[PDB]
DNA sequence: ATCGGATGTATATATCTGACACGTGCCTGGAGACTAGGGAGTAATCCCCTTGGCGGTTAAAACGCGGGGGACAGCGCGTACGTGCGTTTAAGCGGTGCTAGAGCTGTCTACGACCAATTGAGCGGCCTCGGCACCGGGATTCTCGA
DNA sequence: TCGAGAATCCCGGTGCCGAGGCCGCTCAATTGGTCGTAGACAGCTCTAGCACCGCTTAAACGCACGTACGCGCTGTCCCCCGCGTTTTAACCGCCAAGGGGATTACTCCCTAGTCTCCAGGCACGTGTCAGATATATACATCCGAT
């Protein structure tokens, strides 16, 4: 069929071989009328493919049409961004903004079918749901697809409803717990070809009887590309755990959580985590009224008083810092700290707003790039977004789930990235943190030694 | 597990006296909750006129006797007359 | 000049429009924390169900407005129309609660 | 010190004077006297004591640790105030 | 032979054996004469048709054709017999009776 | 002559401190008996049975009375109205 | 002629103004409306119809003909208001 | 061998024979515990000495060596806890507290 | 025929607490109907708390849960801790 | 002993022999420190003997000493006027009135000693019993002795309290129901004597084994003279009985109580009664208002209809009549009838007051005697009282005790007669007065025919 | 503001007196011993439902300001009610007669419990469709300044 | 006064979801005998409620007077209502972990049922003392002339 040899003329810029394969890829599915996931690494021009691809059916099979494309909230300009700069010939948006302008827009463009790709968050989807029913689309475009990989999730009911053409997925990781997040994608996917969940289990029930059986099943329905087999140009990362013990503040909490010591104690494991991240973090440890910020945050806090040393240090070797961590207090610490050590951060969080988003990143990615720090969050921010002006990328605190921490390492280490990017893990010992890091990591094995290895 | 309610016979009750009409599982539960309250409220007096007339048997006339006792005004005569028609019917046969 | 009611009128269309409808009143979040910090007097560290919540929260608002009708009335009673602590103090009073 | 923001200064408080007002208009009231938010709350408070007290006590009897909707309809019940509608 | 069930015997739509049993469980005397069920039952019948009428009622009257708790607190509220019966009584979703004093309305 | 409202407040003492029925028996018996010829004809009664009646009257109707002096005097007022009755039962829900 | 000298037109006016007006003062009250007398009637003889009614009740379910003062205690506990002094 | 009350092996007045006996007799449950009639008979006469204990000091304050329906009714009725314990109860001969409120008062 | 009374137990009572104090008839029967009273309403709720647990006995434990929910206050605790020590010492003999 | 042969000097006036064997009889048992019953009959100076026995005690035996008299109310002006005619030298005075005027001669001559003889009627006694408790009195003398036939009355009990030197009985009419009165009178005359209830009664258990017993016992202990074998001088009675039946509103009435036709019918005898006497006595049944006196009164009463005729028949034989009756409102409309009539009554009743009484009796026994009819009750003014002026006694309804017919029967058949007594007994046919007359008359029978035949 | 004199009230005293504390005989109900059985405590399992925090959205709450109308004080004016006096009438206690009615006793006997077998009715599970909740759009109505 | 004008009501249209209808268990209700005891019945007896009257006496009833209290009117002011703006905290959905509730099986120990004594509680006399009454006396107090 249709082998599609050399970098398309209509696309601008010139992309590498792999990419060439994986549209050529998308084009055997579309033809053969199956849906496939480009369950590429993190890093790769995922959204340069599917753009690519976008062009084929535009140019080739000349199916202008109607284009949703789902993904997380922070990367909705980069969408729009990047489709203005490789094809600047469709017709594309972003549905986002006040109830009054989403209303707006849907009168003014989605009714008057004054478009041809359509990009929009997960809220918004869930949220605008009756005028975006009323489209035949044709294709529906999710990235970051381990957000649907649970079936009850209104999101997944709501897209398993609009009237799709076809699907495609894309996820830099897509098997995150078990086996039967598969199958929940794959029923968004097929949901005539499977169909059936207790007969997905129990057809490999969790050697060689089962795993080959598992590759060949999804050989036509998946494509991956590591990057050390494709790409090699790009230095690799280095990871590091910083064991770490606890100060005075920290060591009398700890305990006073452990014997039961009239505040609300239900989830022991948060208020542990709590601890080892920041004892200040619970009310009134911090000694004061008056509240002052001079020096006392530093030295009761393990994590953060080997932080300042390792900060200070990579400052005098002049690198730049990107910071994770899981709770959205312990970032306004970190920034409250850093406003006394007078640094230039440039925090993003749940909380932020769109276009200020959008103005911190291109505040980090500026020439000559005059912030030092980035302060972010692993779920608000930790997808997508493309900080690959920084070299070090900061774990404050480690997570249930191994690939929300993958995608957070790989924010910098992708692609036009021409540095060593240095990963400094935070752990404390003889606590909970050591424990969240075991199960994080047979969670990991149970997916790296298994499924994905042969690609 | 199984737990047991009056859910059907409301339902064949409200579909003699309105053969067309419905009722939402909010309006049946406090159906159910208004039937059992009723109940035991009844029950329970009889069985105290039961236990002061040192009977030990509790019989449709201490039920007739607990309902002219709980039901206000035009309600017991109407509750009594509807009762000893069924026990009538009921001995009948 | 901009158009504003009297003082007495959108009081009246609030009562109208409240006594016609079921919902609840207050916040459930906020009753939920108000729940959780008194519960906790009594025995520490209870978990609840949100039925339970939610049927307190019923009971809650029918006694309160059960009281406000009350308090209405020995306001009227006394010549006015604002009703005042005293007003409560009196009808809870009468009530044989305090 | 973006730390220190702030607390909601109790729980009492989340009883918002809005919310009042409503519950007042419910009842039938058409001015209400600047005072009465407080022994509003007041009130309140004591009523959730006495109900919470007794369902408290009836979990600990069946040895429970979970509040449920029929303890808090027992306790209900038991102080005279029968609530239909949840079992 | 074939069984007929007591709630047939006596013509009723509510269970007699099962009310009958919870007489018996529910320890309200040593013995249970064998026409209380039914008498017992025949009463909460009727009470029921009484509730359901005038709720059934109270909905049809706003247009309506599922009854819902706000009708039942109508149908209880509006009438004298059943107030009073369930005087002391929280219906949840109930609302409140339309009532303004008149001494409140506009001059 | 004493000033209007010293003997009240005299008698108010006196009262407040016996202990003793206030209505007289015969007047309650015939009164009691009439009332229950509407219940059923041809009744008798027990003596205890008609004390126990006027005990629990009595006592009814000073708690009434007490409720509708907090009424009158919220009122601003000292003397008690039959609308300071009405509302009182309202409350009470006797209504 | 003698034979039609008078009655007391009613039981209910047995129950005296002074006897009402003794119950008031004890009941702590210092001045009273003149037209109290008839709601206090009222009401007392509403109290009395509920109460007799239970008793009466209770008699004629045990098959007798006496009225006890075991059968006004349950009415009145049935009535909600317990009553200490009289058997039970 | 020598019989024992259960009531003196408990150390009461109160007697644990009768209340058991009227437990079992009250169908109150099917089955009663060892320990139920020792345990109830012990608050009752708790309750009981508490309320006597109040009315004899009301009693030795009128001058009086005897209690009756009056002195019981001071101690219940100005004991705030007993007093929200029967709220609802009538004593006979009882009176009421003597009682003014401020506003009739002479200026 | 015989009719039993708390009277001689509410004398010796008496005789403890006050040595040197009587107590009229009138009273004394009220202070009958008192205990009377107070028995039925204490056995009654721990029946209904048995009820409520599916059980089939009244224990200790249902009379003390019953006495926290009647009594308030200080006469919750006191009595409790009367009632304990005296099963306590029953079962100790 | 001192056997007293002739008619007292001191006693004014010639008493007749059998007088002085009473009196006789009276000397014998002080002496012999016994108490009796004087039971003589109805009519003869029972008085006569009772003052001339004190008049021995003072001046043969010279004991003034303190002297209790208790009788009927309406008969203690005759005592006081007696005793001031026979032996007008002691002193004697009524203790009745007013609360106040009680309490005054208690002071004054009660407990100054001043006295005596003093009268008193049984409500006084009962009344004023703590002074008069504090007199060790001589002789205690009841008058009408059948009043205190039940020992738990409270007269009985009080009486039992007096300190007595010694007691006296006067009775017309000894024995009432059955036995037991009689031990309940000896038992206040001789109570260590007999103090036995169960003993007297199986002592003869109601031939000759008894009867015989009955006199031996009592023979010294009691007195009697019948009229006819002493006196033999008085005219004899002449008893008649009107059979009469019912007017038609008295026969409508009398089924309306038979079947049971809102207002109270509890004793269905005293409803009766009320019919058979006059359905007036019926609220309502009495035509109007406007309510008239004219005539409806008469005919529609058999009994009184039958009355109209009788008492206008006697008029014109210019006779005079006592009228008796069992209840003070048929009395009243009897004195309507009168009223009517335009006759000249002088009614008597319970609720008539001391003066009244005696202005009364003195208006009827009035020499030319002004008045006509005497409206009279059986109780109250239906003992000892000396109507001898009349000659026609009318009872209007039958008592259920004859003895109480029988002394109001006496009230004008006594000495000093000089007339011939017709007593017109009125009974209606086929009603209940036939079944009280039975009972009375067995009541009767029992008494006669067994016990006094012989005195 | 302060005495003077009534006037009600509290107190001490002697006297019944009647109600209470005590002593006796009986029976009936509680304690002891023993057996048998079933309720509940214990341990294991698992799964489900609670808890905590974050992410995004957005509607309600908090603050502030202008102004009018509702509460409160003051004053005058009937007017209704408290206080005091003389009469008699109705209540209270007792005495009588009486008889219906309520409570005890002994006998069956009809009815309700107990048990075993079987079946059908009711519960939980699984489907669709119609009743209702937004929702825009015009009509009507009522309010506030004229 | 009548002309804006904001709120409210219908009202047709759309979708949406919660109601209604159908399909397998399983367990609990019905049938059929068999017992045994709760109560219904008849008879007896004695007691206590009913009705009236007699007699006493204290309270209720009618009347007059004057005062202080409730009620209406006026004025002031201030406090609460109505309205606009901003932001923040509620709401709902995600996402993990894991505590805790609910079932099942085992068995044991605690309660019931029975029979046998016996002693404690009840009914019935009986002496007596705490208290209510009456009397006199002292005292606090209130309302009217200086
Ligand atoms: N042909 C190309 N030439 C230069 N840069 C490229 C090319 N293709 C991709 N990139 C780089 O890819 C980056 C954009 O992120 P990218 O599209 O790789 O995200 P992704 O991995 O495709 O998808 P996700 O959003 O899941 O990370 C840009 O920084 C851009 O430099
Ligand atoms: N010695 C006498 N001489 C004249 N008349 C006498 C004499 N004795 C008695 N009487 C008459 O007795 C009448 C007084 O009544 P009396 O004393 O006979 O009543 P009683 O029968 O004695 O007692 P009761 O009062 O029970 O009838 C007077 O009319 C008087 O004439
Ligand atoms: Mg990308
Ligand atoms: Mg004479």
């Amino acid at each position: 069929e249709f082998q599609f040899r050399e970098s398309p003329a209509y696309v601008n810029g010139q992309l590498r071989p792999y990419q060439i394969q994986g549209v050529n890829w998308l084009v055997s599915l579309h033809k053969n009328k199956i849906a496939g996931i480009l369950a590429d690494e993190m890093g790769l021009g995922k959204t340069l493919q599917t753009i690519s691809f976008l062009g084929y059916l535009r140019y080739i099979e000349k199916i202008p049409g109607p284009f949703l494309v789902i993904a997380p909230k922070s990367t909705l300009n980069n969408w729009l961004r990047e489709i203005n700069r490789w094809t600047p010939d469709v017709n594309a948006f972003i549905l986002q903004g006040d109830k009054e302008e989403r209303a707006e827009l849907i009168q003014k463009k989605l009714l008057g079918c004054d478009f041809d790709v359509v990009i929009a968050s997960y809220e918004i989807i869930i949220r605008e749901k009756s005028p975006l029913k009323k489209i035949n689309w044709e294709y529906i475009i999710i990235d970051e697809a381990h957000r649907i990989k649970n079936e009850e999730s209104m999101l997944s009911q709501v897209l398993r409803e609009f009237t799709s053409r076809n699907r495609l997925l894309i996820t830099g990781t897509p098997l995150q717990n078990n086996l039967h997040e598969l199958w929940a994608l794959l029923n968004f996917l097929l949901p005539d070809i499977f169909s059936d969940a207790q007969d997905f289990d129990d057809w490999f029930s969790s050697q060689d009887k089962i795993v080959k059986q598992l590759h060949t099943v999804l050989q036509p329905f998946l494509l991956r590309r590591i990057k050390s087999d494709v790409e090699t140009s790009l230095l690799p990362k280095k990871e590091l755990n910083l064991y770490v013990g606890m100060s005075s503040m920290q060591k009398k909490w700890y305990k006073k959580i452990l014997e039961k010591d009239k505040t609300r104690l239900l989830n022991i494991m948060m208020q542990l985590r709590k601890c080892c991240n920041h004892p200040y973090l619970f009310d009134g440890a911090e000694p004061g009224p008056p509240y002052t910020t001079d020096e006392h945050l530093v030295y009761n806090a393990a994590k953060l008083q080997v932080l300042d040393k390792l900060l200070k240090k990579l400052k005098e070797e002049g690198s730049r810092v990107l910071i994770f961590s899981q709770m959205s207090r312990l970032l306004d610490i970190l920034e409250d700290y850093c406003y006394f050590r007078n640094y230039e951060y440039c925090r993003i969080d749940g909380s932020t707003a769109h276009e200020d988003r959008i103005q911190a990143i291109d505040d980090y990615n500026a020439p000559d790039s005059k912030k030092f720090v980035f302060l972010l969050t692993t779920r608000a921010g930790g997808l997508g977004i493309n900080l690959t002006s920084a070299d070090v990328v900061v774990l404050y605190d480690s997570d249930w789930n191994p690939q929300a921490d993958l995608q957070a390492m790989d924010r910098a280490h992708r692609i036009g990235q021409k540095k060593q990017v240095k990963v400094f893990r935070l752990v404390t010992d003889n606590s909970v943190e050591e424990k969240i890091l075991e199960r994080a990591t047979q969670k990991l094995r149970l997916d790296q030694l298994v499924i994905q290895q042969n690609r | 597990t199984r737990k047991e309610s009056y859910a059907i016979y409301v339902y064949k009750v409200l579909k003699q006296v309105h053969p067309d009409t419905g009722i939402s599982s909010k309006a049946m539960s406090i159906m159910n909750s208004f039937v059992n309250d009723v109940f035991e409220r009844i029950a329970g007096e009889a069985s105290r006129l039961a236990h002061y007339n040192k009977r030990s048997t509790i019989t449709s006339r201490e039920i007739q006797t607990a309902v002219r006792l709980l039901l206000p005004g035009e309600l017991a005569k109407h509750a009594v007359s509807e009762g000893t028609k069924a026990v009538t019917k009921y001995t009948s046969a | 000049k901009p158009h504003r009611y009297r003082p007495g009128t959108v009081a009246l269309r609030e009562i109208r429009r409240y006594q016609k409808s079921t919902e609840l009143l207050i916040r459930k979040l906020p009753f939920q924390r108000l729940v959780r910090e008194i519960a906790q007097d009594f025995k520490t560290d209870l978990r609840f169900q949100s039925s339970a919540v939610m049927a307190l929260q019923e009971a809650s608002e029918a006694y309160l407005v059960a009281l406000f009708e009350d308090t209405n009335l020995c306001a009227i009673h006394a010549k006015r129309v604002t009703i005042m602590p005293k007003d409560i103090q009196l009808a809870r009073r009468i009530r044989g609660e305090r | 010190a973006k730390r220190h923001r702030k607390v909601l200064r109790d729980n009492i408080q989340g009883i918002t004077k809005p919310a009042i007002r409503r519950l007042a208009r419910r009842g039938g009231v058409k001015r209400i006297s600047g005072l009465i938010y407080e022994e509003t709350r007041g009130v309140l408070k004591v009523f959730l004591e006495n109900v919470i007290r007794d369902a408290v006590t009836y979990t600990e009897h069946a040895k429970r640790k979970t509040v449920t909707a029929m303890d808090v309809v027992y306790a209900l019940k038991r102080q005279g105030r029968t609530l239909y509608g949840f079992g | 032979a074939k069984a007929k069930t007591r709630s047939s015997r006596a013509g009723l739509q509510f269970p007699v054996g099962r009310v009958h049993r919870l007489l018996r469980k529910g320890n309200y005397a040593e013995r249970v004469g064998a026409g209380a069920p039914v008498y017992l039952a025949a009463v909460l019948e009727y009470l029921t048709a009484e509730i359901l009428e005038l709720a059934g009622n109270a909905a049809r009257d706003n247009k309506k054709t599922r009854i819902i708790p706000r009708h039942l607190q109508l149908a209880v509220r509006n009438d004298e017999e059943l107030n009073k019966l369930l005087g002391r009584v929280t219906i949840a979703q109930g609302g409140v009776l339309p009532n303004i004093q008149s001494v409140l309305l506009p001059k």
